[PDB]
């Protein structure tokens, strides 16, 4: 039973350590959205310290890859700064190869071709995350594209990853089932977030105070992260109403 | 099973056994610590006096990477040893090229992606070592922890090997009673005692203490070992707390 | 193979019975431009070893980089970097002289005249000198360049052999040091007036000077010169 | 490490056979059939595809027959994949020779070539030998018309007659009852059909199921002609040999 | 050779005549110099005749490829970022001096670049022996916001004080414009103003003029059945 | 590190199976239908638009791809595997043949680079066999319209029509019943659509169906004017649109 | 060396070479063989640069004297002068070319016909009736040119290849200490050897 | 020394209507010295003629290298190469030798067997194409060539007024260059039949 | 070529005119020669063209990954891979390149990177062809924590004489601002520059 060790394939045409490494990306025990609105992209993740030990401002899961991408991650640290490190070089590398800013659809492609690799070379492994990349493109407007361990990628109107990406998945569905449009029709970011955080709310059926959210924000030529006192802003506009 | 008998296979959890087992050869080896001061870093190590033959003061364990960075570790002491190898390289190839010393920060990435890369392979083994290690740069003082697996956070306050328990709830207090912060000479004498407190779990054999520091006011953010005077005086105020 | 672009001129030296001395102007030229007015051509290593370099500027900062790195790598795992493990100018010599050597035999030199002045830790004085071609040589007066035909010979003159270090004082050894660096400002048409200067003694240490200044020039017999015949 | 995973494709089994070679050859006793007959005036090579459907394109496909240059071509039992790679490096061999000499290859030569590199992979390497075997059908000036076959271990030895593939041992039978040395190619044609027709695990044996080719100095005057049948030739020499 | 790229209102345009030389021997009275790197990016070489179009082509493979990678429309810049990167590793041993031009989801553009790998932008440009011709009138009649009909006029313009002026440049003018939300148009000799005129006397041979030793029939066929 | 797995991990087994390309073609087995006809006036490839979630856009997720011009392809199996086979067809395409003969591969020769890709990754050391089957339907001068079938072993067939991946055997035999040497390119869409409707359960429409044809040169689509030879590409990818239109001569 | 010449005949080819070997101010030598037998019936003499001439003709030699062992078969004189101007087609754009021209004479056992190949170090190859390197065919080419018939007998050749060494000898300053002559025909390779 | 004027020789190509006819002299020399009047430059593959001036050593290893490629190509297209195609390859196979090239001036002649076209081109030493509609030379008498090419050639010219045409403009350019004559060789070439014609010229 | 770069009381400013000459011919008279490595870290470039934008870009892509990884890099640090380009490169460079940088912490800086690939840091460099006839104008003229407007007239009326004496110098000259404010461009033509 050594198919079940390296990728090759099992007697039922299966990757056995391509599904454990979707497993492992669940290991965090964290769960990330992200959400499209007229402007922006916005990426919000749950921030969970359990030592009083950590610096808590080094925690962090989301990653800015270049100036318009941002990178959050659903899986164990190690890898996931792994898969950041290469999207940056992917990045940088591509801007002075082409001359232009790579898209965030082209470094998912290019993250997935790589991932594709792992479960077809056998002294690769996979890595056990998965990568939700998030960016305002020149061309295509917000985006929202997502990669995993089995090198599969797709662009998303919103996006849920985690133990319980499922409920907020659905929430997410019911939402734009009613809206019927692709994306959170509002002028300002700060709304955008405020969505995304009342909905991961809904779904989750948790509160958050300014220390158990982490978020992202992808506006045209610039992606940033959100300090605790500009999400605090954040919660006390959601509590207000 | 089988899966724990290759480095970088995932078990049916998702887990790389062979990077546990790493984890059991730090928590066999002896207590090391690393408190995060006002302006800078202290290190401690618990050193086990296995035979009066040991010369005194000579096995030095804590290592200085370029000359602001400290770095200590429990475990297998050739693999920290190893890893310090490849981040003197690091440091000294991001001199060479940007021309400031490696933030601490960036320094901690090094490392952390070069442990992290042996769990990718069968034919590497994974780090037998945690290492506590950091320093002050532009930005101020950091703190790292790096585990086997590549894991390394930011801290306050750090411990692993045998007497890590012990020594995290020592850390803890001090994290409490002193949000404004603690003082570099205060920090010194903290460890001193939070060595001494955690050889409670190494108890069989007497052990040596080693400190180390950097701190922008009291080494002008060089790392340097405490020595002489300083140090005894960390070891009577270890002693008295113990008594 | 290349050819020097910024330059520094002459490095000068000699040893006194305590110690020894060395001094260097603070000018890099490009060519004829006197291009660069504030460049220190003397290094120190430690507390006991100051290196003087002449010739291409841009080689002369990486040799400083390797000396930096030097001192960096002698600390690593070293208890006793600040006492019996220090650098001695021995040490510091001996791995430029190599590289030098190294770097000539692949055709690709570092364009230099270097002289490595220092204190051992027995308290003897060393002085050695190494180029471009990986050439080394020692005596009791050393300088590169111009200061080989101008500042030696009043140099020698004070020490001229082996027997006369123990005579002259730090007094003599730096007064005649000074007065070199005049002539040299007199004669050599790529020196300046500001330069710096440096004393390793047995006894007081390393003493960095900078900012020192040719003083005392003779220019008004000029006014009587007339014409050219 | 990797050790661990690795099958050894190139050892001995304690009776002295190469294993990945045995059971290569046990791969291609379950492809289609293919013969090769000499005769004094030509060679004819005959091959079943295996089990077809009507919506195949016949007339575009080609899975046994092979050309390798205009006086040399191949019958292929076994991975078509694998003989892909094979044939393209010996019609690289091929020219290779014509570039050096002005020469056409010898057909033993490029056997030999071909079976040397099938060798190399059962003593080197580590890796999967080649699950092909070839009958090859050439001329040249020296021993004019020549049959040979090679196998996955790289052995190779001369015919008058040969099949590879399913059921060789029945259509060895058959051929050694019915082959005569002053046979004519179209003879030969005959044999090689009727052979097929037996040794076959079709019901019947019809156009559409087969690859044929003859290779004949009846081409006008001193030389040499390669036929690869198109499926409607095919079509009519089984109803002139009686077949269909 | 004389090229010129000409910016205007809504794209950009650019422009070439049609002779290649030996020496002082004209090889070719109808050279195409205006080349495709993709649908809409084209450009003018001048120098190193094989150099201009194999740089082009190579550039123009892996635009392609680029492009189906990422789903986009070729950028100029990409080109010329391309181009430039290969150019320069080559230092100047190819000899191409290009006058880059297109338009991309970005908007138009035009640049040129030369043999060591330096780039330039401009609005109006000129490459070749002939440049300094061209520039001449390019300079003379050059204006900001000039129309599509204007810069087909003025590139043409300077295309022809090329042509007569230049001995290394003649023949006709190739012109292609390139627009923003529209199809490149490639005109091939969009003028034609050196058509050779009839000659005196035609030499046209009688029949069995030239000595034959031997006549055979080639055989081009492949080996026959039967 | 380095690559230690230098030995084969595709072997063949004591009954002459390989196993791994066994398994490959299980895997795409369970693939999402797909399938290829042909026309006298052109080729039609097909599948479903099987969207993982419907928060994902599946426009951005392309089943069927253009690898020259008159070349496109389509797949049945894993879709990782599918898109860098693409990207290594299309470099092959002009790296192995643009580049050297000024034009584009004719469609049985670029299967054949993409078939010996996938021949060694079922030879070559420390790697699997790609777990897809892909359809080339393609136009060039000489040879004129023709569709191919890829398996993981590096196998390739020509065919007037088939299906592979899930519900390929009665796909198949639909498209027996049907075929004739004398369809047009529309009647090969019908058929197409017909005989795609069978193995799809939920929406079936031209948000969830990918189609894409060989068909007449679209100078509509060539990019630029005034070169006469240059006519433009026959491969064309059918709008939303464009299929519910004959969804409803359907 | 220096002089190499060649005459194809009705039944056979004869090669004639110099036999002196001169180093700069001194002939070292007076009975030099410029020759090798690469197959029972071709034989190739040769000139160029010192040493090259010799490594060059034997390596030939070898790799002929290969291939007829691994075959079991003599290659043709055609198939051979193929294989000997691709290796100096090859070795022209080598680090260090091999300066060697040579004259290939066999007798073609298959056809029956003697054939005379001219290569120099380029891999410049042409089939004559009658060839030279170097300043040789300056001399005697206009002899050859109009004594030669395709039909002459071996006594003939000889005779004929004695007029152009005779010319030679008197309108050469250099002294090439004579010739050894050898003729490759149906029986094989044989040496004349009062000339 | 100069490596594309050791050997000498000369080939010309033209089309008329509904033909194509490339010629070529049959000197080989080393400088000074004639040593072959048997050196033909023209080869053909199928149906595609390519003639080769410059260093002969190169002449012979491109038609022999041509020769490998246009099997292989043949054997994996299974048809024959077509004079468009065929150019590229020159093209491409001379480039890739950019830094070391072959001292040659190919060129190409040819109708497409499926248009009916006629076709010529021709090449410098790295492989620009040449596509000319009337006529191509090559050679140490390219400029002869161009001069009587030009007075010379009218378009649309039937095969056998062609095959003067082309002969003329061959013999009387080779007859003012030194290292070009010893003989010459006409082929004229027609959709399914090619004529192979040795013209009698002076021998000096 | 005239280039130079000015640090005074904001931050720095870089100066440049627009002549690029092929010989005696002037290939580009509108040529922009103030170059952007990263958002306030700006280049003046001499020497070769090539060179210098070859060198320039791959620092841009240094800067760009460094700043992915580290934040935003000091102008020393610029300065520094500009020179470790430049100087392991010095055999097959001709390049002279002025960095001027601001940051908040070091405010206005400004290094010379001449044709060894040595580094200088200065209050105020100048370079190319040009920059010889204006050390004795650019000497006596040039004091430290000048204003911005003072700056920019010290540098228009250097490069003016520059400009004017120099041949391979000419057309307009431009200007880069970089303070804490943010980046401004400034142009001012011959009929401005020429009457000064
Ligand atoms: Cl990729
Ligand atoms: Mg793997
Ligand atoms: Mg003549
Ligand atoms: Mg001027």
């Amino acid at each position: 039973g050594y198919d079940r060790h390296i990728t090759i394939f099992s007697p039922e045409g299966r990757l056995y350590q391509v599904e454990y490494a979707f497993k492992a990306t669940n290991q965090t025990n964290i769960n990330s959205l992200a959400v499209r609105g007229k402007d922006c992209t916005v990426v919000i993740s749950q921030k969970k310290v359990p030592d009083k030990l950590l610096d808590p401002t080094t925690v962090s899961y989301i990653f800015c890859i270049s100036r318009t991408i941002g990178m959050v991650v659903n899986g164990p640290i190690p890898d996931a700064r792994n898969a950041a490190l290469r999207a940056k070089a992917e990045a940088a590398e591509f801007r002075y190869k082409y001359g232009y800013d790579m898209p965030c659809d082209v470094l998912a492609k290019r993250m997935a071709n790589l991932s594709q690799i792992y479960t077809q070379r056998a002294y690769m492994r996979p890595l056990g995350v998965i990568l939700t990349f998030v960016s305002v493109d020149e061309e295509l407007g917000p985006s929202i594209y997502k990669t995993d361990p089995a090198g599969y990628y797709v662009g998303y109107k919103a996006t849920a990853t985690g133990p319980k990406q499922q409920e907020i998945t659905t929430n997410l569905e019911n939402h734009f089932k009613k809206s019927k449009i692709d994306h959170i029709n509002e002028e300002s970011w700060e709304k955008v977030v405020e969505f995304a955080i009342t909905h991961m709310i809904d779904a989750l059926g948790t509160e958050f105070s300014k220390n158990d959210l982490e978020v992202g924000v992808a506006t045209k030529d610039k992606f940033f992260t959100l300090s605790a006192e500009n999400i605090e802003e954040r919660l006390v506009a959601i509590a207000e109403q | 099973t089988g899966y724990d008998l290759s480095n970088s296979v995932f078990s049916p959890d998702g887990r790389n056994f062979q990077v546990e087992y790493a984890v059991k050869a730090v928590e066999n080896g002896t207590t090391s610590i690393g408190i995060k001061c006002n302006d800078g870093v202290v290190f401690a190590v618990e050193k086990l006096i296995t035979s009066k033959l040991l010369v005194p003061q000579k096995n030095v364990k804590i290592q200085v990477v370029d000359r602001h960075i400290g770095c200590v570790y429990s475990g297998l002491i050739p693999d920290g040893r190893h890893l310090v190898n490849r981040g003197r390289e690091e440091a000294a190839s991001f001199k060479k090229l940007y021309k400031t010393p490696i933030p601490i920060p960036a320094f901690a990435d090094r490392l952390g992606q070069y442990v992290q890369a042996h769990t990718l392979y069968n034919s590497v083994r994974p780090f037998g070592v945690s290492t506590i290690f950091g320093g002050v740069d532009k930005n101020g003082a950091h703190l790292y922890m790096l585990e086997p697996s590549g894991s390394y956070w930011g801290y306050k306050g750090a411990a692993t090997g045998k007497g890590r328990q012990s020594a995290k709830a020592e850390l803890e207090k001090l994290v409490d009673h002193h949000p404004e912060g603690l003082s570099a000479r205060e920090a010194v004498k903290q460890a001193a005692k939070i060595i001494y407190l955690a050889h409670e779990d190494n108890k069989e054999k007497d052990f040596e203490l080693e400190i180390s520091w950097c701190s922008l006011s009291e080494t002008n953010g060089l790392h340097k070992f405490v020595k002489g005077d300083l140090l005894q005086e960390a070891i009577d105020f270890a002693q008295k707390e113990i008594n | 193979t290349q050819q020097p672009i910024v330059t520094g001129t002459s490095v000068i030296s000699m040893k006194y019975d305590n110690g020894v001395i060395i001094a260097a102007d603070n000018l890099g030229s490009y060519g004829s431009l006197l291009r660069f007015n504030g460049v220190e051509r003397l290094i120190p290593v430690g507390d006991n070893t100051v290196v003087g370099i002449s010739g291409d500027i841009s080689d002369m900062q990486h040799i400083e980089r390797l000396l930096k790195d030097l001192v960096t790598e002698n600390a690593y795992d070293n208890p006793l970097a600040d006492a019996e493990e220090a650098l001695e100018p021995s040490y510091i010599f001996e791995y430029l002289a190599t590289v030098m050597y190294q770097r000539r035999s692949k055709m690709n030199p570092l364009w230099n005249a270097i002289i490595v002045a220092g204190v051992q830790s027995n308290g003897d004085q060393f002085l050695r000198y190494v180029n471009l071609l990986g050439v080394t040589y020692s005596s009791p007066t050393l300088a590169t360049g111009f200061g080989a035909h101008m500042a030696n010979p009043l140099l020698r003159k004070v020490v001229d052999r082996e027997s006369d270090i123990p005579k002259t004082t730090v007094q003599v050894a730096e007064e005649a040091i000074v007065n070199a660096m005049r002539v040299l400002y007199y004669r050599d048409a790529r020196s300046s007036r500001n330069f710096s200067l440096a004393i390793i003694d047995k006894n007081t240490g390393l003493t960095f000077k900078k900012n020192l200044q040719v003083e005392n020039m003779k220019w008004d017999f000029a006014k009587d010169i007339k014409g050219y015949g | 490490g990797s050790r661990r995973y690795d099958s050894r494709t190139t050892i001995f089994s304690p009776e002295g056979r190469l294993y990945q070679v045995e059971y290569a050859l046990e791969s291609i006793s379950h492809a289609g059939t293919a013969i090769g007959i000499m005769a004094s005036d030509g060679i004819v090579l005959a091959a079943e595809r295996k089990v077809t459907s009507t919506l195949l394109e016949q007339d575009t496909s080609t899975e046994k027959l092979y050309k390798l240059n205009d006086k040399i071509a191949v019958a292929v039992a076994g991975l078509t994949a694998d003989a892909e790679i094979l044939i393209n490096t010996a019609r690289i061999h091929a020219q290779n020779y014509l570039k050096t000499y002005n020469e056409d290859i010898p057909v033993e030569i490029l056997v030999r070539r071909l079976s040397d590199i099938k060798q190399g992979y059962t003593q080197h390497g580590g890796l999967r030998p080649f699950g092909v075997s070839f009958i090859y059908a050439g001329y040249d000036d020296r021993y004019g018309y020549q049959l040979y076959t090679s196998n996955p271990s790289g052995n190779y030895t001369g015919w008058k007659a040969i099949s590879v593939g399913a059921n060789t041992s029945a259509a060895q039978t058959l051929l050694q009852m019915d082959y005569k040395d002053d046979m004519k190619v179209d003879d030969a044609i005959e044999l090689a059909l009727k052979t097929l027709s037996k040794t076959t695990d079709s019901s019947a044996l019809t156009y559409d199921r087969l690859e044929f080719a003859t290779i004949r100095k009846g081409a006008n005057d001193g030389e040499v002609y390669q036929k690869i049948f198109k499926p409607q030739e095919i079509k009519d020499i089984l109803v002139k040999t009686g077949i269909t | 050779t004389t090229i010129v790229g000409v910016k205007f209102n809504n794209g950009v345009v650019i422009a070439a005549d049609t002779r290649s030389t030996q020496g002082p021997i004209v090889a070719d009275k109808n050279c195409a110099k205006l080349h495709r790197i993709s649908p809409k990016i084209w450009c003018a070489g001048a120098g190193t005749a094989a150099d201009t179009e194999a740089v082009t082509q190579l550039i123009g493979s892996n635009i392609e490829l680029h492009s189906l990678y990422t789903s986009r429309e070729p950028r100029v810049v990409s080109a010329l970022q391309m181009l430039k990167q290969h150019l320069f590793k080559y230092q100047g041993h190819i000899g191409a001096y290009l006058i880059v031009a297109g338009v991309d989801p970005t908007g138009s553009h035009l640049f040129s670049i030369d043999a060591h790998g330096s780039t330039d932008v401009g609005y109006y440009l000129s490459l070749g022996s002939g440049s300094l011709a061209a520039m001449a009138v390019l300079e003379s009649h050059w204006k900001q916001d000039l129309t599509k009909e204007e810069a087909i006029k003025l590139a043409s313009d300077a295309i022809q004080a090329g042509i007569w002026n230049d001995l290394g440049s003649g023949s006709n003018v190739d012109v292609c414009v390139m627009e923003i939300g529209k199809d490149a148009e490639y005109l091939r000799n969009y003028l034609t103003p050196n058509v050779r005129e009839e000659k005196q006397k035609s030499y046209k041979f009688p029949r069995g003029t030239t000595a034959v030793l031997k006549e055979s029939i080639v055989n081009i066929c492949d080996i026959q059945e039967e | 590190m380095t690559d230690r797995y230098s030995f084969s991990l595709t072997t063949f087994s004591p009954s002459g199976k390989l196993g791994q390309i066994d398994y490959a073609l299980t895997a795409v087995k369970q693939g999402v239908t797909s399938l290829g006809i042909k026309a006298t006036n052109g080729v039609v490839i097909a599948t479903e638009k099987k969207s993982s979630s419907p928060l994902a856009m599946s426009e951005t997720l392309s089943k069927v791809s253009l690898l020259t011009p008159d070349i496109g392809a389509v797949y049945s199996g894993m879709g990782p595997d599918y898109r860098v086979l693409v990207d290594k067809s299309r470099k092959v395409a002009h790296t192995s043949y643009k580049r050297i003969y000024g034009e584009y591969p004719p469609t049985k020769l670029l299967v054949s680079e993409v078939a010996k890709i996938m021949q060694e990754a079922t030879q070559s050391g420390g790697v699997r066999p790609f777990g897809v089957s892909l359809l080339i339907a393609g136009h060039d001068e000489f040879n004129g319209f023709s569709l191919y079938q890829v398996d993981p072993s590096g196998s390739y067939f020509p065919w007037k029509a088939t299906a592979i991946g899930k519900g390929s055997v009665a796909a198949k035999t639909f498209l027996e019943k049907r075929w004739n040497d004398e369809l047009e390119l529309e009647d090969a869409i019908h058929i197409a659509l017909l005989t795609l409707k069978e193995s799809v359960e939920g929406e079936f429409n031209g948000d969830t169906i990918e189609l894409a044809i060989i068909g007449d040169e679209n100078p509509d689509l060539l990019g630029y004017t005034g070169i006469p030879t240059d006519k433009g590409p026959r491969f064309r990818k059918l709008t939303s649109q464009e299929i519910n239109d004959r969804l409803e001569a359907l | 060396m220096d002089i190499i010449l060649g005459i194809r005949v009705q039944d056979s080819v004869i090669l004639a070479s110099s036999k002196a070997v001169t180093r700069g101010i001194s002939v070292l030598k007076d009975s030099d063989d410029k020759t090798r037998q690469l197959s029972p019936h071709t034989l190739m003499s040769f000139a160029g640069e010192a040493g090259d001439t010799v490594q060059f003709a034997e390596y030939i030699q070898a790799n002929i004297q290969l291939y007829s062992i691994r075959e079991d078969y003599e290659l043709s004189p055609q198939a051979v002068s193929s294989f000997v101007r691709q290796e100096l087609a090859k070795s022209i754009r080598s680090r260090r070319p091999y300066q060697v021209n040579v004259l290939i004479g066999g007798y073609d056992k298959k056809k029956n016909k003697p054939e005379l190949y001219q290569i120099d170090y380029l891999g410049t190859k042409v089939e004559l009736p009658y060839g030279a390197h170097g300043y040789s065919g300056f001399y005697t080419f206009s002899l050859l040119d109009h004594h030669y018939r395709p039909d002459m007998t071996t006594e003939e050749g000889l005779d004929l290849l004695k007029l152009c060494v005779q010319e030679l000898e008197k309108r050469m300053p250099m002294d090439f200490k004579g010739v050894i002559v050898k003729i490759v025909d149906k029986d094989g390779i044989r040496q004349v050897d009062d000339f | 020394s100069d490596p594309s004027s050791i050997n000498g020789g000369i080939v010309v190509a033209m089309t008329g209507k509904d033909c194509v006819a490339i010629a070529c002299d049959l000197r080989l020399g080393s400088q000074s010295l004639g040593v072959s009047n048997k050196f033909e430059k023209i080869f053909h593959y199928g149906h595609v003629f390519l003639g080769i001036t410059g260093l002969a050593t190169d002449v012979t290893t491109l038609n022999e290298m041509f020769r490998y490629k246009t099997n292989l190509y043949k054997l994996k297209e299974e048809r024959a190469i077509e004079p468009e195609t065929f150019t590229q390859l020159v093209s491409s196979s001379l480039y890739e030798r950019r830094f070391g090239p072959y001292f040659v001036g190919p060129v190409v002649a040819g109708i497409n067997s499926k248009s009916g076209k006629p076709f010529i081109a021709g090449f410098d030493l790295i492989g620009c194409i040449d596509e000319a509609k009337d006529f191509i030379v090559s050679g140490t008498a390219s400029d002869q060539l161009f001069g009587m090419c030009e007075s010379l050639y009218e378009p649309n010219l039937e095969p056998e007024d062609l095959f003067e045409t082309i002969s003329q403009a061959l013999l009387n350019a080779a007859d003012r260059d030194a290292l070009s004559g010893w003989g010459a060789v006409v082929y004229i070439i027609k959709k399914d039949e090619v004529v192979k014609r040795y013209l009698k010229m002076r021998q000096d | 070529t005239s280039i130079m770069a000015v640090t005074f009381k904001d931050g720095v400013i870089l100066g440049a005119d627009s002549r690029t000459t092929t010989g005696a011919y002037i290939a580009n008279r509108v040529t922009d020669k103030l170059t952007r490595v990263h958002d306030k870290i700006w280049c003046c470039r001499s020497g070769s063209a090539a060179d210098t934008q070859a060198i320039a870009d791959i620092v841009q892509y240094h800067l760009e990954l460094y700043t992915s990884q580290y934040g935003t890099p000091s102008t020393e640090t610029a300065a520094s891979v500009f020179k470790e380009l430049c100087y392991e490169n010095k055999d097959n460079l001709t390049a002279g390149i002025i960095v001027a940088g601001y940051d908040d912490k070091n405010k206005g800086e400004v290094y010379t990177i001449p044709l060894g690939g040595s580094v200088h840091k200065l209050p105020y460099a100048i370079a190319g062809s040009g920059s010889t006839f204006i050390y004795g104008y650019c000497d006596k003229n040039f004091r430290e924590n000048m204003s911005k407007e003072e700056t920019v007239d010290f540098i228009k009326h250097s490069l003016s004489q520059a400009i004017k004496w120099d041949g391979s110098s000419g057309g307009v000259i431009r200007m880069v601002v970089l303070t804490a404010a943010g980046v401004e461009r400034l142009i001012f033509y011959p009929d401005e520059y020429e009457q000064l």
